[PDB]
């Protein structure tokens, strides 16, 4: 084989990349919600209720 | 009215279980006047018999008059301790959810309140709610307008999906995805909004709900309020669209997505910053489109200041050197991609990165980031001066060193052989250079390079007998490879199942003598 054609056959052969992809996971990491417009008086909540944490 | 209103509770809880449905509604109405006193409210509330009474008649009566009066009661009644304790012992939870299939909306506003004050602060509330089947029901509520209604049975929603697997399935099954999607690019009302995108981000995590999600447009959605003032906002979305960032891949229409993450890249906020920057790697992964229009809303340059201004923080650094590594390979921008990277000053801290302290699958991703920008000439001069190739070579022989001792795992979640075979990928490109040659030569990398040859892995046959091809073409490198033994191994792997390492094989055989 010659020289132009050694360095060719090695020219047409190509080397690639892959590309990872990253998974991400995150469902966990103030200000109450108003209430609704109705036809009731303002009644307030327990102290117990609005200072303490929702149920885990 | 303790004493009063005492003796007048069992009257109306017998007037509650009477036969005629004429007299259970005027009690109904009597009960409800009750509930909006407070001394007499207690007095419904500390009793059992005309709790179970009160929900007794919701659930079993058709008249709607009697209908709102009688969960205007529990709606009163669930603002106590006691009364939620009354109302869930009572069976009020399945007469509630049997109410959110109801078509006046003073009722469904009343059962949805109550709902969501048992929901938060009644313990064994949610599975009650689940067992009950109020998920549908819940989700077939989207189509309504109030946005404060909408705010607060999305509120029930992410109560019930977090963490709960077979809650997450049911909002799927029932068209929760789209009608969420729908909320984001339609409502305004910021408590709606925030609310809904903690439900997708609940959502997000969830491997069935994840692709459904983009298919409903989710991703461009979320994208609409990346440029809003209240930061909960803008976080969560951000959350969510990382998320759901590895399944979305092969969306079309992310032009404004991709350009608003780019600009997102410039702010001040940490958690704004590292989301933005593992948005884009993710977007950018095998999507040749997305790779082509980051490069030309000014991602490079963004990425590579982002680099910088983060330092050591791999949270940021990571993803935004996989996003460049993406940038800078197989598309039609690449070539402008590996260009960029350098007239934007990112050679010097590119090449910082694969030094302490830099942990494993950073030095990974910024030795592949490297290969890619040797494929351009113009790098080629740059990258040794910053001095790339003394350190791809020093990561080199102590990755095949560590690969000697375990002949006879992965560190970091990082297997040494990796590193092996991309520092002599990356040398193997960076080998096209004449000077660059003298280099590596002159580093005693040689006859190393041979003994990779004989490795069981394919991939790193091929960048060894790759790297002594690009060497093998002066003379006295050529001879300097023969003079190691390097004709034996060379003419075993001519007989190889890859091509490619055949190829290289054959062309330093040839080199060698001719």
């Amino acid at each position: 084989k010659q020289a132009a054609v050694n360095a060719a056959v090695q020219r047409v052969q190509v080397l690639p990349d892959a590309d990872t992809l990253l998974h991400f996971a995150t469902e966990s990491t103030s200000s109450s919600l108003s209430a609704l417009s109705l036809d009731e008086p303002f009644i307030q909540k327990d102290v117990e209720l609005r200072i303490m944490p929702p149920v885990q | 009215d303790a004493e009063l209103a005492t003796r007048a509770i069992p009257e109306l809880t017998k007037l509650l279980n009477d036969e005629d449905q004429v007299v259970v509604n005027k009690a109904a109405v009597m009960v409800h006047q009750l509930s909006k006193k407070e001394a007499s409210r207690h007095a419904i509330m500390r009793s059992p018999q005309m709790v179970s009474a009160i929900v007794r008649t919701m659930q079993n009566t058709n008249d709607v008059e009697t209908a709102r009066c009688t969960a205007g009661t529990l709606h009163n009644l669930s603002h106590h301790r006691e009364g939620l304790l009354a109302i869930f012992k009572s069976g009020g939870i399945p007469a509630l959810v049997k109410m959110l299939g109801s078509p006046v909306d003073s009722v469904l506003f009343y059962a949805i309140t109550t709902l969501h004050n048992l929901l938060l602060h009644q313990e064994g509330a949610k599975m009650a709610v689940r067992l009950a089947g109020g998920l549908q029901k819940m989700v077939a509520l989207l189509n309504k307008t109030n946005v404060k209604f909408l705010a607060i049975t999305t509120d029930c929603l992410q109560i019930l999906a977090y963490g709960n697997q077979e809650s997450k399935l049911i909002i799927l099954a029932s068209g929760g995805p789209q009608a969420l999607v729908n909320i984001m690019r339609t409502y305004t009302y910021e408590k709606l909004l925030w609310t809904t995108s903690r439900v997708l981000k609940v959502l997000s995590v969830c491997s069935s709900n994840k692709p459904a999600i983009v298919e409903a447009g989710g991703m461009q959605a979320l994208g609409l309020h990346l440029t809003d003032p209240s930061q909960r906002l803008v976080q969560n979305c951000l959350w969510t669209l990382r998320n759901l960032s590895d399944a979305a891949t092969k969306q079309e229409g992310m032009e404004g997505l991709l350009g608003t993450l780019v600009q997102l890249l410039g702010s001040d906020d940490i958690n704004v910053v590292t989301c933005a920057a593992g948005i884009l790697s993710n977007l950018t992964c095998n999507n040749y489109k997305n790779k082509m229009m980051v490069c030309q809303v000014g991602g490079i340059e963004a990425l590579v200041r982002t680099v910088l201004r983060a330092g050591d923080r791999e949270d940021i650094t990571e993803p935004a050197i996989c996003a460049l590594r993406h940038l800078t390979s197989r598309h039609q921008e690449a070539e402008m991609a590996q260009n960029a990277v350098r007239l934007h000053y990112g050679l010097p801290v590119v090449v910082k990165l694969l030094h302490p302290p830099s942990h494993w699958p950073l030095i990974k991703a910024t030795v592949g980031l490297i290969r890619n920008l040797a494929l351009c000439p113009a790098n080629h001069a740059p990258l040794r001066e910053q001095g790339a190739i003394p350190r791809l070579v020093q990561l080199l022989v102590r990755a095949h060193q560590d690969t000697q001792r375990r002949t006879s795992q992965f560190v970091e979640g990082v297997r040494m052989e990796e590193i092996v075979e991309g520092c002599t990928g990356a040398l193997h490109i960076l080998a096209r250079d004449v000077h660059n040659r003298i280099v590596i030569r002159g580093l005693n990398t040689i006859p190393l390079f041979v003994q990779l040859l004989y490795s069981p892995i394919e991939n790193i046959q091929r960048v060894a007998a790759g790297v002594l091809c690009e060497l093998a073409q002066d003379k006295e490198a050529a001879e300097a490879i023969e003079a190691e033994g390097a004709t034996a191994p060379l003419t075993e792997l001519l007989h190889s199942r890859n091509e490619g390492v055949a190829t290289y094989a054959a062309a330093v055989l040839f080199r060698m003598s001719e």
